[PDB]
RNA sequence: AGGUCUCGUAGACCGUGCACC
RNA sequence: CCCAUGAACGAGGAAUUCCCAGUAAGUGCGGGUCAUAAGCUUGCGUUGAUUAAGUCCCUGCCCUUUGUACACACCGCCCGU
RNA sequence: GCGCAAGACGGACCAGAGCGAAAGCAUUUGCCAAGAAUGUUUUCAUUAAUCAAGAACGAAAGUCGGAGGUUCGAAGACGAUCAGAUACCGUCGUAGUUCCGACCAUAAACGAUGCCGACCGGCGAUGCGGCGGCGUUAUUCCCAUGACCCGCCGGGCAGCUUCCGGGAAACCAAAGUCUUUGGGUUCCGGGGGGAGUAUGGUUGCAAAGCUGAAACUUAAAGGAAUUUGGCGAAGGGCACCACC
């Protein structure tokens, strides 16, 4: 596993779950 | 079912009263079939030819084009189009460790003909020379450049068609380009590379008739 | 081909190293006696000395490598 | 660590060259990195020049020649063999190698 | 059908367009002005296997056909147009072009010039393939 | 007046592949 | 040992083995086996060749260089759901 | 084979060459504007390379409004391959790839090495400008010029060698002048994860950039280098238990 799919799954789930937030509210 | 050579004619090119050789080739068109006529066929025909097997011994790298406009029955009469040079030629100019020169002036003869005159330029390396780089400052390239603007500038709008073909069949424009720019570099291999027609005039069947004599 | 040649026979001057997928063929330098300047490099198979002749059918082709 | 003294390319003070596309591959290698090869070859191969010159209308014609430039990635470049590996103090030799065949 | 020289002495001249990939190979006999034509035969004439239409064997057996073709129309004389595939991907012609020109020649005709006609580009467009290349 | 100038040897490529482990 | 009995077999597909001079091969004779005893093996002797003085193509072995995140050593280490 | 139309790009010339603060820059010509270096017995006379606040520029990809959409080409469709592909492969193929302006400020933006100044070896070439000195050429005589040759000077991209010296070694004219430690001056790192993560602030239309933890777990994670070892890596040697 290199950083870029790592990065990639972090910042999937970092915008999903700001979405979510931003949609709750 | 029926052969389509069955019904096809022969016929036969001429080269003009500048060359040593008068016939070159032969070609064949079908006849007239119809409102299709067999002598409009031979008007957007282009005859791509050598100069060695149009003179008689000279120099053979040298290209031609020939256009055929005028046919009366079993002959076929031609003219100059455009001058070329065979690809193996000038990829055996292009070399490393020297500058390649280019130059293009498009021009008017005292007819109605508009040319185009491609050369290209190579500089010569010195016998004594210890030196394998043998370059030029982009300015002498200019000057070299404003030179050949102003030679082909001369020796193209003073005169006519058929001087300056007679002038470039043996190397007289490229002999003068070594005895023009010697000063300001030395260089040994400069050709007209290409020449491309743009624009013709009305055309008349007199100046074809003292074409070929 | 369908061109009546003649047969040229030739003699040998220097043997070398010998060519092939098994290594059978050996490149053997071969020149005329019709015409002494003229050598050719030719594609021999069989034990050959030196100071011998050899009968040869064309003399066209070019001698090469294994394939 | 470090293996050569320069990066297999010769980039000195440009930063950034124009890439060219590969002959076998398509890579997007740049100028001064990939292996260029200029061939010098007839217009034929050598055992038909004779068969060539006996079916000639010219006397003593001269055979032209091709003059092409290929382009090659690395890896074309040693999947065809056109370059290959040397030891640590044989890849301090800058000279090509000597041109008898 | 026939031309009205007398064939002892002269010769008629047309040229032949040699297209060879590294996927085909093609034959095309047109007149000295090279708009009108009068065969064509490609690798894929003769050999029912869809990997060999750029082979010497199909090469060789297409100029066969065309020699018999030009023998009949009475053509005498050859000029070559050789070219590549030509535009932004690789120059070198095929190996059939070579073996064509061969058993062409081979078969007692007459040959002139001899030029490639590829068409080089100054700088076309991107080439067909990825950034990573062709790569298997 | 002669008629085959003398001396030594690479002058090598030029049909050739390759899925899936 | 003697007399009767006279099958397949018309030079064998794919594939594969051994061999450079007194050698392969065709013969016969000794020893072991043996109370009765050679279609096996080891030697001896007779006659006695064709082809070659090389190659890495096939099949294996050995060496140099190169890369290694392997050292119980690729039958290795090692990522994620 | 002859023409027309549209879009893209400037090969070969093209180099361990040049320019630019860096991204980056290649058809000719014209216009405007800036700058290095060279030369100076020209002018001002300490006017300084050092920099948080702040400011400009900034590869590709991503967003927004317009005409163009040649070629190529993310997602998607189809066919093979495979035990299994919505992978390698082939054909179409949307958005983009192209321009004008409005954004964002992220790269292995890497010489993986901040800026200025001084000192410490040689050699051979390159580019610019200047300088001196046989000879040849723009045909033969005389001068300046361009071209070539032999030397010097300063700046720049660079190369070879070493007990100068240093370093863990790769290697270094700097990565040296460092315990025989101190020239001046910004930014930045205390084992490995967790983690560039949560929260907060910040800017952004969006995509998101900057700042930036803790709990808990681990005795290793790592850098240079030597020897059989393993390559679906290259090269060579030998063998009638391999071949001809």
């Amino acid at each position: 596993m290199r950083a870029k799919w790592r990065k990639k799954r972090m910042r999937r789930l970092k915008r999903k779950r700001r979405k979510m937030r931003q949609r709750s509210k | 079912v029926v052969d389509p050579f069955s019904k096809k004619d022969w016929y036969d090119v001429k080269a003009p009263a500048m060359f040593n050789i008068r016939n070159i080739g032969k070609t064949l068109v079908t006849r007239t079939q119809g409102t299709k006529i067999a002598s409009d066929g031979l008007k957007g025909r282009v005859f791509e030819v050598s100069l060695a097997d149009l003179q008689n011994d000279e120099v053979a790298f040298r290209k031609f084009k020939l256009i055929t406009e005028d046919v009366q029955g079993k002959n076929c009469l031609t003219n100059f189009h455009g001058m070329d040079l065979t690809r193996d030629k000038m990829c055996s100019m292009v070399k490393k460790w020297q500058t390649m020169i280019e130059a293009h002036v498009d021009v008017k003869t005292t007819d109605g003909y508009l040319l185009r005159l491609f050369c290209v330029g190579f500089t010569k390396k010195r016998n004594n020379q210890i030196r394998k780089t043998s370059y030029a400052q982009h300015q002498q390239v200019r000057q070299i450049r404003k030179k050949m603007m102003e030679i082909m500038t001369r020796e193209v709008q003073t005169n006519d068609l058929k001087e300056v073909v007679n002038k470039l069949i043996p190397d007289s424009i490229g002999k003068d380009i070594e005895k023009a720019c010697q000063s300001i570099y030395p260089l040994h291999d400069v050709f007209v590379r290409k020449v491309k027609m743009l624009k013709k005039p009305k055309f008349e069947l007199g100046k074809l008739m003292e074409l070929h004599g | 081909t369908s061109r009546v040649q003649p047969i040229k026979l030739a003699r040998v001057t220097k043997v070398l190293g010998r060519t092939g997928s098994q290594g059978q063929c050996t490149q053997v330098r071969v020149e005329f006696m019709d015409d002494t300047s003229r050598s050719i490099i030719r594609n021999v198979k069989g034990p050959v000395r030196e100071g011998d002749v050899l009968t040869l059918l064309e003399s066209e082709r070019e001698a090469r490598r294994l394939r | 660590t470090k293996k050569r003294r320069n990066n297999g390319r010769a980039k000195k003070g440009r930063g950034h060259v124009q890439p060219i596309r590969c002959t076998n591959c398509a890579r997007c290698v740049p100028k001064d990195k990939a292996i260029k090869k200029f061939v010098i070859r007839n217009i034929v191969e050598a055992a038909a020049v004779r068969d060539i010159s006996e079916a000639s209308v010219f006397d003593a014609y001269v055979l032209p020649k091709l003059y092409v430039k290929l382009h090659y990635c690395v890896s074309c470049a040693i999947h065809s063999k056109v370059v290959r590996n040397r030891s640590r103090e044989a890849r301090k030799d800058r000279t090509p190698p000597p041109r008898f065949r | 059908s026939l031309g009205p020289q007398v064939a002892e002495g002269e010769n008629v001249f047309g040229v032949c367009h040699i297209f060879a990939s590294f996927n085909d190979t093609f034959v095309h006999v047109t007149d000295l002005s090279g708009k009108e034509t009068i065969c064509r035969v490609t690798g894929g004439m003769k050999v029912k296997a869809d990997r060999d239409e750029s082979s010497p064997y199909a090469a060789m057996l297409a100029a066969q056909d065309v020699a018999q073709r030009c023998k009949e129309l009475g053509i005498t004389a050859l000029h070559i147009k050789l070219r590549a595939t030509g535009g932004n991907r690789t120059k070198t012609p095929g190996p059939g072009a070579q073996s064509a020109l061969r058993a062409l020649a081979r078969s007692g005709m007459k040959i002139g010039r001899i030029e490639d006609v590829t068409p080089i580009p100054s700088d076309s467009t991107r080439r067909k393939g990825g950034r990573r290349g062709r790569r298997l």
